[PDB]
């Protein structure tokens, strides 16, 4: 219990760490130096070299999703809707740096797969939105939703 | 309860065959495929180049060559038959000597040899291991528990365009007379990625926390 | 609207391989196994998979590794350029200049496309 | 007057060091993920109305010679057919991402997105953009000159 | 120096101009066209409308209409022929009255009717602006120096689909006999986006701090 | 490769203008002014231009301001399908719980294409 | 339903704004300037014309412990101990930027009517952290801790 | 259960006592004194100066000497005999007037005159409130529901050293013939601190949300 | 050890209250009600009550308050000295630039130690 | 060079890290668990075993001014001014989280040898802040500052 | 007040501190070899007992000197003296996450009586 | 330009001496001490103590008095004669051995043992240091180019009390016949708070960025 604590503690500490933070609002062009130009636009997904913490590294188990949106990219790909150097410039690059950390890795996959739909005009935006709603109407209405979600 | 991703997933899929882009049979075919995957052949290739010098020559020049002495055809296994899209067909093995220990990481992403090794792990997936292993891999293969003498010459490889790779780890000590199959079974997916090396009736990973899923495959 | 072509690749590449049926596209290699040659620093915007971590180091090239399309072209749908690819090893005491003397022969090898590469 | 400037500098200042609990995020797994995040990491950039946020001093700004230049650019790329404004509204404002969004400058925006469109209905391929870049780099160093930016 | 910002903008101009995707005139065409524009004919189409109820009823039925009589044409005026790409051509002019006060912004970007008012100001553009007009507008207006009877009804109009704004404030008291320059001279840009009202006796905006650029116009 | 028609909005709006070139292509307008309406918060994902503080809200119809394709298909170059548009009033207490009752007249006027209307 | 999801959404995004955010650790004199120097010695009390977002003024119920907490500090002043100056410097001030912000207003006054007793030497901190002790062991032992908790 | 608020205040109040610092009397003395006190007079010495311009000359000129009339003698009151130590014996009041109006803030922290008006509000104490109100005060005001004309000089106070304010609004219309009582009624601890006006009718503070206590008074 | 004299301010301040106590004490007032000074932006190291944002701004006198030990000096227990308080009228104009021209008349009133002020 | 321009940037995305940032502003003591009041009262000194990065370890030159500072502080203890823990109390935790990482190293230091002068009333704060008036008045009078400044 | 500025001196001058406190902790209350948990006391405002030790087990391996605490020192307080033990402990029962390749990897370091208890 | 580092120092010193806190003379001969000190000394410690037994077992039973040997009495050697007031007077050497291997930090501060070893290093004073030495001892000595077999039992010592230590490292190979001033030579300060073996041939500190003072000692 006293270990735990100690634990609980250290890990509180860190979200203390002092800083000079400071919010962005839109600077003006004369607030950007090469610096920062060279830093906003870079691609995302070169992270080799960064610093970063220790961690234990750990597995994971698949989520049946996420075998789901794997299958789903890569036949996109067998099919000729993309090429995988498409795909991973839309998911890893595209995405931008907020989304990139924030959101999961497979989350990503499934996002840009929704995104070579609709860019490429396979399906409208229209036809996208109205079937998430469609999606979510299945569920509501007790009638399953594929392997997730039995009738 | 189903989750933003159950729901956007479904969406995607049914939109994608509606659109006739691929078809359910496409779909079903590739998770099949995929569900077949795993090390054995990799580890088999490493096995039968420690017992053969002619094909651990040809492992180290043509990898995509030597993966078909173990049933890996890296064109024709896959349903495209074209290589899958994201791993392509252009397998390296790297060659592990008393002076050469290697090690893989995909910086950019998570490239890594599924037609031969079968699924990447997380660990490899994650930023952390994506910035640190390039940058400081002796202080990341000691997490995993390796070290090696600092005149061995550590290389990182990056599969960053579409050379994927294995590492074929030095034979240790303690096996000789072995057959290919007892010499197969130490080596095991993190020795084919380079954080751990064979040991003899070491047959599994070493264990590590597993991260449970919400609704698993 | 515009009509994308989706048979395209699986025409060109069925039973031969990616990047195999780029072979021979590129032409006479610039670049030979063993040549010392500097990355340079070429624009990143939008798409690059040159590493910023080599932007400007220099290394030795151990193989010519396969013909292909660069990914900056192939990322955004155009294959009609084919260029050499390099495998370069990089000492890590070149990239990272904290790295220890202790660890003096540890290195890193990665691929780069012809278009990075200067004669050192 | 020099210290007045040093007043609202030190208020200017002391906001950066205003505490906070500050969480680092690094590709958290799907179960991290509530709808809320979801929904929060989903949103369009641009759709910033009704969020908190302070008074500010409101200013005037010079424009930039480049960025009258940007906004003509924008501006006959539609006229001529390469997209229309909805287009480039999504491409500028929301495809961007929330860092580069609230980073970089408007017209910085404008701008890239002008080269974005360029490269995505493949009109330049990214190589000749990359040496366009190069190229013109290699003319201001020269002593040449670049346009009205710089004489030679 | 020169900065990225202008070394992109040359290298994306060119590029466009040599694949022919708009010519070297019509960007010329294009700068000098809005070179053209500013707050003078919003200014005179409210003078106008104070002057001749029939030409504000004009006003604030067909906003396109009433425009043509100070010179701007929404589809004829630009070189385009249809209108500006990114202004449309569906003005609508908000009428205030005692009872109602109306102020503009564009919260999804910096939507302005730029063909009868010119440039946006930099501060439209500010997402401070855009987040907080729309929820608390009169925190927002008193700091501009406009308040309002708590009965009045302050509206603000968000500009986020093809219609752009102009208001047309209540002519103040102090102006018996004022002919249409008179009228025009004290109704400026911030009094047609709605943060002032017009007053005898100033015909600039505020005062306020301009940012400079690096190389300005 | 694809080719893309850059020809096709010039034909149609030269000598008439946007919006004005899709006049009549939406039909009979689902709503009349005076009408109350909520609207619905339909999935956003990559593009709206109904700002998410308007999601859920009731508010009044003041005025059918014109007819045209919704952004959410103009933005990704998909004009076959045009929509009436129409300009809400909503009352600003409606939109924020935290609106003073001092200032209880106050109002916020913005537009939406008919997708997002349903009868309050 | 979905009025309290816009509005929690409104909550949220504010967590996202992008910022250029520095941890600071124990940077060299060379890395401080003259305007860094000013703004890391300020008090933290002086807060007047700092920028802040609109909010609902609320009242607020008075915990026991703060009226008693109250009550305390004007004791130790009228008798003597310290006078309210002391108090609010050390109570306002001393405390540093980051409990002035992080903790509740009777919490710093509680947390500076101990340290008056430690740094005049009234009782010492040895004292002061056994009696701590009693207090959580009187209450663990179910003996009640004065109007608080009954035993 | 207990909290460590609950803690730290039971092991300090144990501690000074057992130190005879103060006594368990001096405290119930103070708690008890603290418990008497409210508004009431504050609102009392405003209704009285309306009614008598003399005792209204002597509140502007020395409100210490006035505040006795309504039986607060800031020395003697408290416990002490030499004014609270934290609200001193310096209270001043602020007359409004058709041209001036008052609000009063401790910028530093929370300085209020208790003696005459009991506790002050949460929101008086919160630094939102310290850092908004010295720099936009009619934006603020304006959210308390309060606006004047731009030509009224709009004064805050901030009590910064040992002077404590109260706030002598001007005496509303609706009013004539009341008795002292009926006119102290309407003068509210919001009207003494600036952020509301006296109205007839009005005898409540503005209703607005209690933050609840985990364990209250 | 120390020893704390915990019964002085009591004997001194009993019956008459404080400021009252240092009445006297100050001796002659350097300025007057009327004068225009400006705060000096004196060293604000551990302690101040004269707020920066009144530094080197220039208002008017408005009153002698009372004689007091300066906070500076009575929050770190030394009260030997003791200097005239005045109580300083500022045009808001003249603290914050964005004030608006509007609110012509807006002022601000606190208190401030002779310290601090020297002759406009 | 490029190298240069390279580790500046590994630098600078740091800086654009996402992260979920929530500014605390005196929250009621209904806010404040357990947890958090362990954290806000820990002692600065004690990061024994904090998450942190890998960094290059750098010497660096002493300042005259350290030097000076350094000798101050301990002939304050030689001649019975204080103990050198009563130093460290007050310099490595009475700081606060703030300033205890946002300062230098012998920032701190020279904070805290000003500070002890005056809780112990050697010098009084009114002499401290006029002898730094005066400091700075000989500073720009061109007649010199000690070895920092010939005249 | 006043400050006595010449105690310290008088009692360490020609002996060195913690040599001055010799003696004065009386009887230690723990031996060399000894197992002890340390106390998780309250930390409020000053300790030198890091958080990372508490509630951990280990093993005395020296009395390394007498004097004050430096909970008391800091305070100017020096009128009880007690023991300090020099203690190790093993890693992988301060951090859960420590290999268990590195078996027999340690910290020692310092604590006076007061925060320790038998095990 | 002088900082403002610079003139508080300057203050604090003539406040100081003016109060007669210390002398002029006491800062002098105190910075004139500091000026002595350095690595030497330790270095020496530990040559001695590989030549002779009897004072190696001196120096691990009672640091303070083999420290007399090289010439620095912890006592007396300070101009106190009580011993630094910040580094006390109680030494102790650590001996590694081929099972035992030990690294220093202060973990609270910056603790170390001036009067034998000279200046803290920047480094070792930097809260980096002092966070993951303890908790993560093998990744930050790798990081130093040291790494010990997974059996030898690394032992970190945290200072955090009144002891101060020095590392005796174990004596390496290749100095057969070596005198104790070639011995002394190749333990540098780094071998001495133990992030760095001493080595035949090596006679300085690894080699890092220097940060450069703006005004230099
Ligand atoms: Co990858
Ligand atoms: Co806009
Ligand atoms: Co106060
Ligand atoms: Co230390």
């Amino acid at each position: 219990s006293i270990r735990e604590e100690v634990h609980r503690h250290l890990g509180t500490v860190a979200l203390m760490q002092p800083a000079l933070h400071q919010q962005t609002h839109a600077p003006a062009p004369t607030e950007i130096t090469h610096t920062l130009f060279r830093a906003y636009t870079r691609v995302p997904h070169d992270v080799g070299g960064e610093a970063d913490v220790p961690i234990e590294y750990h597995e994971k188990e698949e989520e049946i999703w996420e075998l789901n949106t794997f299958a789903t990219c890569e036949c996109l790909a067998w099919r000729g809707v993309w090429t995988a150097e498409e795909r991973r410039r839309k998911q890893n690059c595209d995405v931008g740096q907020t989304v990139y950390l924030g959101m999961p890795y497979y989350g990503r996959w499934l996002l840009t797969a929704a995104r070579i739909l609709v860019d490429k005009q396979f399906v409208t935006l229209t036809e996208l939105h109205n079937k998430i709603v469609e999606m979510r109407e299945r569920v509501a209405s007790g009638q399953g939703l594929g392997e997730y979600l039995p009738p | 309860e189903v989750s933003d991703f159950e729901i956007l997933e479904m969406a995607v899929r049914e939109l994608a065959i509606e659109k006739g882009l691929f078809s359910a049979e496409d779909h079903r075919v590739w998770k099949d495929y995929v569900h077949t995957l795993g090390p054995l052949p990799a580890a088999r290739l490493v096995a039968k180049a420690w017992l053969d010098p002619e094909y651990k020559k040809l492992c180290i020049e043509d990898g995509v060559e030597a993966s078909k002495a173990v049933g890996v055809n890296w064109v024709t296994s896959p349903p495209t038959q074209f290589g899958t899209p994201s791993d392509y067909c252009n397998l390296r093995v790297l060659a592990d000597s008393p002076t050469l220990k290697h090690v893989v990481v995909c910086t950019l992403c998570s490239c890594y040899p599924w037609p031969i090794l079968g699924q990447s792990p997380e660990w490899y997936r994650s930023p952390n291991y994506r910035r640190r292993l390039v940058r400081w891999p002796r202080q990341v293969l000691a997490e995993f528990g390796l070290q090696l003498p600092s005149e061995v010459q550590i290389r990182v490889a990056d599969s960053n365009q579409k050379t994927r790779y294995i590492v074929m780890p030095v034979r240790p000590e303690g096996t000789d007379g072995w057959t290919e199959d007892q010499l197969a079974e130490i080596v095991t997916r993190d020795c084919l990625i380079g954080v751990a090396v064979p040991k003899p009736g070491i047959t599994v990973n070493a264990k590590r926390p597993v991260l449970k899923a919400n609704r698993p495959v | 609207k515009p009509v994308w072509d989706r048979t395209h690749h699986a025409k060109m590449a069925t039973g031969i391989g990616d990047p195999q049926c780029f072979k021979g596209m590129a032409g006479k290699s610039k670049f030979n196994v063993g040549d010392r040659v500097r990355i340079k620093d070429l624009p990143d915007l939008f798409y690059t998979r040159t590493m910023t971590y080599t932007r400007g180091a220099t290394g030795t090239i151990v193989r010519l590794v396969y013909e292909s399309p660069a990914a900056e072209d192939e990322a955004f749908g155009n294959e009609e350029n084919v260029e050499w690819f390099y495998s370069i090893v990089f000492a890590q005491k070149d990239l990272w200049p904290e790295y220890s003397d202790t660890f003096a022969n540890d290195t890193l090898e990665t691929e780069i496309p012809e278009r990075y590469l200067e004669k050192a």
